[PDB]
């Protein structure tokens, strides 16, 4: 073929048609917007055509001369793309911070996209993915490690939900940091069940818990949706407009906001049935998850039976102004609120990063990705997820996808677990299901039940848990 | 600018390049430490002979490479629990009243999803030949009274 | 037509003597053929209002008065709740409707798929309609469901 | 300036006056000139007497990023729609009027609510085509096969742009958030052709007049261009014909009319009303009023049209007339509150969607969540 199959392997892997991903890789590549020139070749008897050349990296990427101005120039984009998956090299970030200020969250910034970038030099693909993007990082003694990166702005699609836990249902990009902490919580673990001393966690009164000094930092490049978006408007509002602004809000799978519920409206609980007939799925707003992670901790329900709870010491957000609401929606909601023992309600330190307002790249071109990236140091290795099914879609041999679970599903958590606890020899019951197991964990599941009850009954809302039988599969 | 400090500064900045991912913050001179101030609540500082060079990527997949004689036991329990109700086995086919009174039932501003769900439900309890006997009877039911809809 | 001529003047006179405000010349067919306003619009009353009802600065003048002159109307503008739910289904295209409506290896899809169609069908469906597809949908599944559904 | 009578000249009257009052304001205020590009007006009409009670200029909306959660912003200023929000205006100052001099107003008391009294009509004219159905797309192919159904499904103004774009694509699926329109979503608004036909199904008055009166509809839609009389007619008649709302509400079949006489993008828009008598000119971008002070400044001020200030107006009326109402209540919940208005609006809606003419974009809850004292 005149066209190198790498053209069409980057096409194809990319998610983006030829003249789009021109257009793109063009941008990336110089500092100017493709042109084509409309040259024209005349027969003896007459005739009119079209090439639209256009030049790149100094060299002649002239068409196909063909009838028409929209053939000609497709093919010209192919080969352009040709020319730019030649010459390989890509788009890189130097260090462009201040100092001596409050530049920690800045510090913590930089080294997610450094980290991000890094990541892009061993697979190609997921280039463009860090406009919504946030990161998770553990500190000791002012040596900080990043442990989990994601990216994502999209959420399950109401037709791809499955009852077997294979798929992600929140692939924004804070729910996927937490996430890969999850994995990298994990293998702590069963670090300390092979080297104690090389672990991050200790033998406590009754769990695991976290060595003197080990926290964990939450970056996000740009505000978490909901009642913590909702308040950019530094108008303070009038009387009831401060209750008004706090209560819970919901996702929508492709909505790039929120919907405020209402007060015993979506009392109903969501069907499993209902979805598939077309009723929206809703997923709670970003900001009320993590509320919900200061409040119960970020470690879930299933490894409760493990560790003690596990708090974000700080979250930074890469806005300039964000400290006042943010710290409102993500901690003072609940403020008042007393969990049963074990946890309680972290005054999580909220942190404001500097030099660029991100949200001008969360905003431009972030709608049309449909795949969200995810990195933690406990695998190793990045993964790419479609949003709109919430799997992972690689190429087969001879073409076509082939669909695998992603390793931060349910599934693929709960046969983490089952495996930790065979191979630390702990005792589980065998016929236990993905709900059984969560439940299991008494104490996090009453300070749920009561976290639940005293947002119902403080007017914050309703939270809209999910049908059970997205939980009924058995790992075993 | 002192010096010292701008030598951390530029430490800090060339460490953002050279191994993105990792901070290692610099407190043996208080000149040095007031390049990157760490906020007062988070500072913390607690002597300890863990760092952070334990950590090493893909730790996870390596962790479960070891055969398991080296892991000793975390000295726990685990059981299941009270999952409300069983609605059995889904609350999906739901008991036979739910489908009676849906199918019956007139008022659908609940947008049909309930009675759809109905039919489903009552579509999956039949045999293969019924439930197939009974789709095209569905299809052609459609197709005559709302041939606008479906056969356009 | 000398008056309609006249009356043609007095009408293109009006825009630059009181502009905004149009009186037609009515009473008489020779003028009132000059702007014949439609028959759609012509209906005449003996009503006793008039234009010169209304005049500028109406609002202002009425809100700077007493409270005691103005009378009792209409009461109890009781609140509503207000309809909470965004559009609650998801569309989906009539070629993917029909074609969910043919396939018969639905029982691996565990029949969500026709349920869906079915439903999607029915919202696109007016009221009597849907009723009637309902009813005959009930029935057909109640001949041929026994001891399923029917008891 | 000068037509040929004997002709069907009434709607060339309207089109003359309405000019010729235009540029009476500009003479009294010269900051308008220029504005009459695209211009609205409605007038009242009784017997052979008329008289305009509301005009506006403006083909532009409110830009994503700078609305409210107040109602505090005007959210569409194009001059068909701040006309009826002056006749809105004239309305409430109407109500006020009756409630005091029963006599001197356009308003009886009929059966269970205000009614206008005999033979008095209200008659819209607009500069050029309503942007959507009822303006031809100079794009495309005339209607055939399934785009002869497309040249009636509704559509939806776009902000930060110009022009109507078709419903039915994969964004306009998903419902507007506040949050998801500030930072970048595009906030879809109806085209003015839709809310003409809003306006003949379920009359002008809106919802919270609708409490006091009963509905009122436009006897007549006038067009300054020639040749689409069909279009406009189809636009915002034809296309609803066969609904059929509830009891107090019915489709006004409106004459349609043509004037015998067949560019610019300046940002603001001007408004007048008979009721309040002065013009008023806001920024379209941001939907509010501009002021000055000291030769500087950014004075910026709530428009009489926008919804804060019709919910503050309606309190007034309500306070005057001693009707009594909840003190806890809101925008959103004072719309919902007239029974008949909001039901015949939720069967239109839904009418509109089973019928496939396209899925009405209603704004987010949060523009009028905002409560009323
Ligand atoms: O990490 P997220 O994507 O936000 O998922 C969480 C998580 O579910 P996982 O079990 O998948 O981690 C929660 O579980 P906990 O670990 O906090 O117990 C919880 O689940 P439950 O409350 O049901 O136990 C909740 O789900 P829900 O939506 O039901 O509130 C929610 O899942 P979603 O992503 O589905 O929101
Ligand atoms: O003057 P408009 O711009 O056409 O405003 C109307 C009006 O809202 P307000 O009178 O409150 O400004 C409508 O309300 P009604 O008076 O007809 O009840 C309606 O609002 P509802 O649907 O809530 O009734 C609609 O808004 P929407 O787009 O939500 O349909 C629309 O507002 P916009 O044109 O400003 O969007
Ligand atoms: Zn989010
Ligand atoms: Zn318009």
């Amino acid at each position: 073929d005149n066209i190198p199959d790498f053209v069409k392997e980057t096409v194809e892997r990319s998610g983006k048609n030829p003249m789009s991903l021109f257009s793109e890789l063009y941008v990336h590549m110089t500092g100017n917007t493709p042109v084509f020139d409309f040259y024209n070749r005349n027969q003896p008897n007459g005739s009119m055509k079209f090439i639209c050349v256009v030049i790149l990296n100094g060299e002649r990427i002239e068409g196909n001369v063909k009838s028409k101005k929209k053939e000609a120039k497709v093919s010209c984009s192919l080969k352009g793309l040709e020319v730019v998956l030649k010459h390989v090299s890509e788009y890189v970030v130097p260090a462009v911070k201040f100092e001596e200020k409050t530049t920690f969250f800045e510090m913590l910034r930089e080294h997610t996209y450094a980290k991000f970038y890094e990541l892009c030099k061993n697979n190609a693909l997921i280039y463009g993915f860090e406009k919504v993007i946030a990161s998770v990082f553990l500190k000791i003694n002012g040596n900080l490690q990043i442990i989990a990166l994601s990216t994502g702005n999209k959420g399950l699609r109401g037709d791809k939900i499955v009852n077997d836990g294979t798929a992600l249902i929140d692939c924004h990009a804070e729910i996927l940091a937490r996430r890969g902490l999850l994995r990298f919580l994990y293998s702590e673990v069963l670090k300390f069940s092979t080297e104690p001393p090389n672990s991050i966690f200790t033998k406590g009164k009754n769990a695991l818990v976290l060595k003197p000094g080990i926290s964990f930092h939450l970056f996000i490049n740009t505000a978490p949706c909901g009642v913590a978006r909702i308040d950019k408007k530094l108008k303070p509002g009038t009387s009831d407009d401060l209750q008004n602004s706090s209560r819970l809000r919901f996702k929508i799978d492709k909505g790039m906001g929120t919907v405020l519920g209402g007060a015993s409206e979506f009392e109903a609980p969501q069907t499993f049935d209902g979805i598939m007939m077309g009723e929206r799925m809703r997923t709670m707003s970003c900001s009320d998850k993590l509320l919900r992670a200061n409040v119960l901790g970020v470690q879930g329900a299933i490894l409760s039976h493990f560790i003690d709870p596990i708090y974000y010491s700080s979250i930074a957000v890469a806005e300039l102004n964000n400290a006042d609401r943010l710290r409102k929606a993500v901690y003072s909601r609940a403020a008042t609120f007393k969990p049963p023992a074990p946890f309680h309600v972290q005054d999580v330190e909220i942190g404001e990063c500097q030099v660029e307002d991100t949200e001008q790249s969360t905003s431009a071109a972030a709608r049309s990705t449909i795949s969200s990236m995810n990195w933690n140091l406990a695998d190793g290795n990045t993964e790419v997820v479609r949003t709109s099914d919430g799997m992972v879609h690689d190429k087969d041999m001879s073409g076509a996808d082939i669909t695998t679970p992603s390793r931060l599903c349910k599934k693929n958590m709960a046969e983490l677990m089952i495996t930790i606890c065979t191979l630390t020899k702990t005792s589980v019951d065998y016929p236990i299901s993905y709900e059984e197991l969560k439940a299991g964990s008494q104490e996090y599941a009453a300070a749920k039940k009561s976290f639940i009850t005293w947002l119902r009954q403080k007017d914050l809302g309703i939270w809209q848990r999910k049908p059970r039988e997205f939980q009924m599969f058995t790992i075993n | 600018t002192d010096e010292t400090a701008r030598k951390a500064a530029t430490q800090l900045l060339d460490q953002i390049q050279d191994t993105p991912g990792r901070i290692s913050l610099n407190f043996e001179t208080p000149e040095a430490a007031s390049v990157c101030p760490i906020p007062t609540s988070l500072n913390q500082i607690v002597n300890t002979k863990w760092t952070v060079n334990q950590l090493q990527e893909g730790q996870l997949t390596m962790l479960l490479a070891q055969d398991a004689n080296k892991f000793k036991s975390l000295g726990v329990k685990n059981i299941k629990k009270g999952s409300v109700e069983t609605q059995i086995l889904p609350r999906q086919m739901d008991v036979k009243e739910i489908v009676e009174k849906l199918k019956k039932q007139d008022n659908d501003s609940d947008q049909f999803v309930g009675y759809a769900a109905a039919v489903a439900n009552v579509l999956r309890r039949c045999d293969a030949e019924t439930a197939q006997k009974i789709t095209q009877a569905i299809t052609a039911t459609i197709e005559k009274e709302a041939p606008s809809i479906v056969n356009c």
